[PDB]
């Protein structure tokens, strides 16, 4: 897997291809998006180092969470009584459930994508349960109208989680199930009412039901084992989630690899991915703190959910470079700037070891072709001590210029400090003056 | 694209109905009015830099080539003498005559001369030597005058000034 | 009297990756359909950073000849000693210069260029930190601060020789107090009138030049044009990096936790609401840039047609040296511009 | 002979959050995570001024 940069003829045949990762001038290329390039001194972006293995760590746990309890054990209760429990410290592999015979007729989920559920750390679950009819399904869902919304279950607006509904018509086709019908007002989100006091429809109480104006507030669904596929009934699960700085409590099955330090490579801690380097910290946490961010909102740490150590986190090109050359018209030879650098921290601020063998040259001194300015650290020039006047800018009184070469080991770009102009030997006099004899007339 | 499925609206149009291509449409008016918007905003103050500049050839016009001018560094280097403009394209290029002075000599020189006990300075211009002779001339060229009473001023007492020198004073 | 003018500003670079997408294959898979706006975006700001230089150039190097004079000379009662270079201590620089350098709080000089580290090193947060992390680089100028230092020591000791004759041609020599009769000459005075009190116009000169210097170090302002140059690239450069944590309008201000829960279809409107938000935020830096640069170019300019007019020449305009009669002008090097001493 | 130049322009100011959102909370509360979009958008006008 590569990058290049490619050139079609006026007809569309391909008439040429660069590789991006090869070389500065490549690089160079690639970053101005053209095949020749004008004289001076560039700035670049980054295609010499990508990452190549994966860390990947999460919690010791292995248990796997209770399906069989909440799915195949428990006994359900009615609507407008309806029950919440907790999951915590569990693995959450939801495959053991395709050998049961809940046969889901309805799941669909909100603020959360089905296939990246295998991939997620929840800091809270909460599971409600309960039993509806079959034309009453459609009714749990943020957001709706109705009688079972308004008077009996109602979700937030802002809801996360997942919902699941499966036909029982074998197991709870019996009497004893109720759905509240009259009521002033409508219930606030996960709010229950289990009251079941007379109904004044004019607006105050009573002492019996069954009189003018007075009702029972309960309904009896009245399943029977010949009723149709819409007064069947059903059995409804709502799963709420919580993503918070807080420890993981249920997580996915995902198998951790080992640390790898010091290389620029792609991560997944907990389910916070990222790509970069990882190096040892000297920062402090709180005691339920799992990453700390920055000003910018990048964040640069994060704890091991095994060893229980703060890493830090830095990008895979954190300074500039910049690449001088004379014209590609002239010659193929460049010049390398690292700015801000010293030239004894160049090998391991360019991942020497994950770069090509083309790039490597440009990271060890040989025959005196790497030195020191006030700008960074130049590589691939050849310093001279005497001055001349200023060619391409490299910064801070360094400029540079183009030579042929005839002793070897010896480059073919020259650096040097710029000259100020020609020293004159004017000296002071108190009692002489210099007057002009001739003149000259210029255009 | 911008975003969108395409960057040719008659592809949206053709495969999409009125209520989801609206949601495609957008992303690309919005985008194509921000590169408008910015080439607009880079004209005007490229355009603000065309004016200073024109402004300036506007007055050199004025100044060096209707007129001398006695500023030193505005009609080239040197004593400005005469200037000639040329047209070229989207601009102009001014041809600038000046004077150089050149082959400079060197000569010892005196504040004042005195004479009679009077002093007498120099009216505009410096007092210089060949040996046991004083003339007054201009620093611009070097023509030397015989001291008398119109090139001269007299004011004073051969003393106080230093370097003062006595010679006649015709 | 002094005047003081800004001649340029801090130079910038911006990667557009690293600030729209860091590392990020997808997103940066995403940006490349919203076109040129990124190559665009790079070449306005290299001008800025190339015309920058230049400005200095047009101010400080329009003489091409090194003159050199001992500060300890007479020239016949005046000191100049608090504005030409010392001889024997350390610095290349002059006692006035020295002073003006310790009144402007420049804004970091290079953390990885100055004993720093982001690294471990990096305290609570440095803001210079911030900024590499995210893209945004600042490069130093062409011309160094001894190297400026030297064109002024050239300027005036050249006024010290020669008069303004090395403005027209080769210098001609002449004696100082008689290049001072010279200038009441051109202000419609006899000459006689400095011969005769020259003892006296040599002490206000010498007392003059002496209390500039215990009116800059005691008084905090006036150099107070110098430093809204450097307040409004550090105010500027920090306001886009705390950009980078709002979410107009999405789910999150972080990619990576837009990209661990939603899938590739609706992921996609959620990241679009991200880089179309921070490619506003970047064209209004530039264009508030290039906006400011126009203002520097324009007191840049009139820099220069003073280093003409009033320090290599006796102008005869009225306002433009100072207030009163024009004699001479002497240029001081200052951090981001230039200061004038106008005599009168 | 007459010369004329003007010299000065009427200074403006503007209200980010009346302008936006008029009066409502619900707006209010939505144009905070936008940045600080006019908190700059006031100081380059009260410059001007
Ligand atoms: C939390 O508890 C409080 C206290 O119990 C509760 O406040 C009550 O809310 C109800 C509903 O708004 C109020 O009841 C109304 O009172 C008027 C009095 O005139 C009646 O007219 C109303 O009945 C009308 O609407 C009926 C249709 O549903 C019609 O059939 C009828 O003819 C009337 O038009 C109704 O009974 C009650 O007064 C307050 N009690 C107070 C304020 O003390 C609150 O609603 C509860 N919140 C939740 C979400 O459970
Ligand atoms: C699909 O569902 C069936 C039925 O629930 C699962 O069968 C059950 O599998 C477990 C695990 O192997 C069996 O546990 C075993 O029990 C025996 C004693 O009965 C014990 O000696 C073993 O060590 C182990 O504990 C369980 O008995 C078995 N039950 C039945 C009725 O078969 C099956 O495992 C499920 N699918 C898969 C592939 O897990
Ligand atoms: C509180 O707890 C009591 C006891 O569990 C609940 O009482 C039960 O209420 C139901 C009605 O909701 C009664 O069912 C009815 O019984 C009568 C005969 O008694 C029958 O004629 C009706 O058709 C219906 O079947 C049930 O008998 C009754 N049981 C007892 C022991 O009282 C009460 O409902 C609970 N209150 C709530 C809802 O919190
Ligand atoms: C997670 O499991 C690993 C492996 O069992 C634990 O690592 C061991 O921890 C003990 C106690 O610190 C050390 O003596 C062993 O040398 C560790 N083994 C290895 C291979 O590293 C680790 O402590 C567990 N983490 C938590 C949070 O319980
Ligand atoms: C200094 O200048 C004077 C005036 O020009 C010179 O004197 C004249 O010299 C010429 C040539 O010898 C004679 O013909 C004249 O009769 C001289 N007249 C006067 C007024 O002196 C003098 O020779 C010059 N001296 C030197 C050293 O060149
Ligand atoms: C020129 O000015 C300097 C500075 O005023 C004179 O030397 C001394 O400088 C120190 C500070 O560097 C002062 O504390 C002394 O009071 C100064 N002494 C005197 C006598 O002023 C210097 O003497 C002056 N003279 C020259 C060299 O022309
Ligand atoms: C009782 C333990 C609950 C633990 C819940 C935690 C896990 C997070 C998400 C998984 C639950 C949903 C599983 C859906 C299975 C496929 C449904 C279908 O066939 O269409
Ligand atoms: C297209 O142009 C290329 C380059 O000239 C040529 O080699 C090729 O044969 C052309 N093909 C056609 C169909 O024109
Ligand atoms: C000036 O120089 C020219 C060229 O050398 C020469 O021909 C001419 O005679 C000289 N004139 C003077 C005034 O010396
Ligand atoms: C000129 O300098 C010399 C040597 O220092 C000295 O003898 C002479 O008096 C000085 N003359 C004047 C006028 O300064
Ligand atoms: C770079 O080298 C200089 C001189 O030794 C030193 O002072 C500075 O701290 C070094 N910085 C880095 C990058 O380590």
């Amino acid at each position: 897997p590569l990058t290049m940069l490619v050139e079609f003829s006026p007809n569309g045949t391909i008439i040429d291809a660069i590789d991006c990762s090869q070389d500065p001038l490549s690089e160079l290329k690639c970053t101005t998006k053209s095949f020749s390039v004008e004289k001076g001194i560039y700035q670049t972006s980054n295609f010499r180092v990508s990452p190549s293995l994966d860390v990947v760590r999460f919690p010791n746990m292995t248990n796997i969470c209770p399906f069989d309890q909440v799915f195949n054990k428990t006994q359900f209760p009615s609507v407008y009584a309806w029950e919440r429990v907790r999951i915590s410290d569990c693995v959450s592999d939801y495959t053991v459930l395709y050998n049961s015979s809940a046969s889901f007729s309805t799941f669909k989920c909100y603020g959360v994508s089905p296939t990246k559920l295998n991939d997620l750390c929840f800091s809270g679950v909460y599971a409600d349960y309960f039993v509806v009819k079959g034309d009453h399904v459609h009714q749990i869902a943020p957001g709706q109208t109705g009688v079972i919304a308004d008077y009996n279950y109602k979700l937030p607006s802002e809801f996360v989680g997942c919902i699941l509904a499966w036909n029982t018509r074998t197991i709870d086709s019996k009497r004893g199930f109720y759905y509240r019908l009259f009521r002033h007002g409508n219930i606030r989100p996960y709010e229950r009412d289990t009251s079941n006091v007379p109904y004044n429809a004019a607006g105050g109480t009573c002492n019996q039901p069954g009189t003018h104006n007075c009702y029972e507030p309960l309904q009896d669904y009245g399943f029977t084992s010949t009723s149709g596929v819409g007064y069947q009934p059903f059995r409804v699960v709502v799963l709420s989630f919580e993503l918070l700085n807080a420890p993981a409590t249920v997580c996915g099955p995902k198998q951790s690899t080992d640390l790898v330090k010091n290389k620029c490579v792609n991560f997944n801690f907990n389910g916070l991915t990222g790509t970069g380097v990882l190096t040892d910290s000297n920062k402090k946490f709180q005691p339920f703190q799992q990453f700390g961010r920055d000003s910018a909102d990048f964040t640069d740490s994060v704890k091991d959910p095994k060893t229980l150590e703060i890493l830090d986190i830095t990008p895979c090109s954190y300074g500039g470079v910049s690449v001088i050359t004379p014209g590609t018209n002239t010659s193929d030879s460049v010049a390398v700037l690292y700015q801000d650098v010293n030239c004894t921290d160049v090998p391991t601020m360019l991942h020497m070891d994950q770069v090509s063998n083309d790039w490597r040259v440009y990271a060890v001194n040989t025959d005196g072709n790497m030195f020191q300015t006030q700008a960074g650290c130049l590589v691939g020039a050849t310093y001279d001590n005497t001055s001349y006047e200023c060619d391409i800018p490299v910064g801070a009184g360094v400029c540079a210029k183009f030579q042929t070469t005839t002793r070897a080991k010896q480059s073919s770009i020259l650096a040097y400090t710029m000259s100020l102009g020609e020293d004159s030997n004017v000296a002071y006099s108190n009692n002489s003056i210099a007057i002009p004899t001739n003149f000259t007339i210029s255009v | 694209n911008f975003g969108a499925i395409s960057s040719v609206l008659n592809d949206i149009l053709s495969r999409l109905d009125p209520p989801e291509a609206e949601v495609q449409i957008d992303r690309l008016i919005t985008g194509r009015l921000q590169s408008l918007q910015t080439y607009v905003t880079q004209q005007l103050i490229r355009a603000a830099d065309i004016r200073a500049s024109a402004n300036l050839a506007a007055t050199k016009m004025s100044e060096c080539v209707l007129g001398q001018s006695k500023r030193v560094d505005f009609c080239g280097k040197g004593y400005h003498l005469m200037s000639f403009p040329q047209a070229a394209p989207h601009g102009v290029v001014f041809l600038h005559v000046t004077y150089v002075p050149s082959q400079d000599k060197n000569f010892t020189t005196a504040p004042a001369i005195c004479h009679k006990g009077k002093a007498y300075f120099p009216r505009e211009g410096v007092f210089v030597t060949n040996g046991t002779h004083w003339f007054v001339t201009q620093r611009n060229f070097y023509q030397p005058e015989v001291i008398t009473t119109e090139n001269t001023f007299e004011s004073g007492n051969c003393d106080v000034v230093i370097g003062i020198v006595n010679n006649t004073v015709y | 009297t002094t005047e003081v003018l800004p001649v340029s500003m801090t130079k910038t670079a911006v990667d557009c990756n690293m600030y729209i997408c860091g590392d990020s294959t997808e997103c940066s898979s995403l940006l490349l359909q919203y076109g040129s706006f990124c190559q665009q975006l790079n070449r306005a700001l290299a001008g800025v950073s190339v015309e920058q230089d230049k400005n200095t150039q047009d101010v400080f190097a329009q003489v091409k000849s090194i003159y050199k004079v001992s500060a300890i000379k007479d020239f016949g009662g005046f000191n100049f000693s608090q504005i030409l270079p010392d001889p024997a201590k350390p610095s290349k620089r002059s006692p006035i210069e020295d002073l003006l350098y310790n009144k402007v709080t420049l804004a970091d000089p290079g953390f990885m260029k100055q004993y720093g580290d982001c690294l471990g090193g990096v305290n609570a947060r440095d803001l210079i930190c911030a900024q590499k992390f995210n893209g945004l680089t600042v490069l130093p100028p062409l011309l160094t601060d001894d190297m400026i230092a030297a064109y002024t020591s050239a300027l005036v000791s050249g006024t010290a020789l020669s008069g303004f004759t090395f403005g027209a041609g080769p210098a001609l020599q002449i004696p100082f107090p008689m290049q001072m009769a010279y200038r009441f000459n051109g202000i419609g005075v006899t000459q006689n009138v400095l011969y005769e009190n020259q003892k006296q116009i040599a002490n206000q000169f010498n007392k003059a030049i002496s209390q500039i210097q215990e009116s800059l170090t005691t008084t905090p302002t006036a150099l107070g044009k110098l430093q809204d140059v450097i307040n409004q690239n550090a105010i500027a450069l920090n306001t886009l990096v705390k950009q980078l944590s709002s979410n107009f309008g999405a789910i999150s201000s972080v990619l990576n936790d837009i990209l661990s829960r939603l899938d590739p279809p609706e992921a996609e409107v959620q990241i679009d609401r991200l880089i179309t938000g921070r490619l506003q935020s970047l064209q209004t830096y530039v264009t508030q840039q290039l906006i400011r640069a126009a203002d520097i170019r324009a007191s840049a300019n009139l820099a220069a047609t003073k280093m003409s007019e009033c320090v290599l020449g006796q102008s005869k305009r009225v306002d433009f040296c100072g207030k009163g009669y024009h004699l001479m002008s002497f240029p001081q090097a200052a951090p981001h511009g230039v200061v004038f001493l106008h005599v009168t």
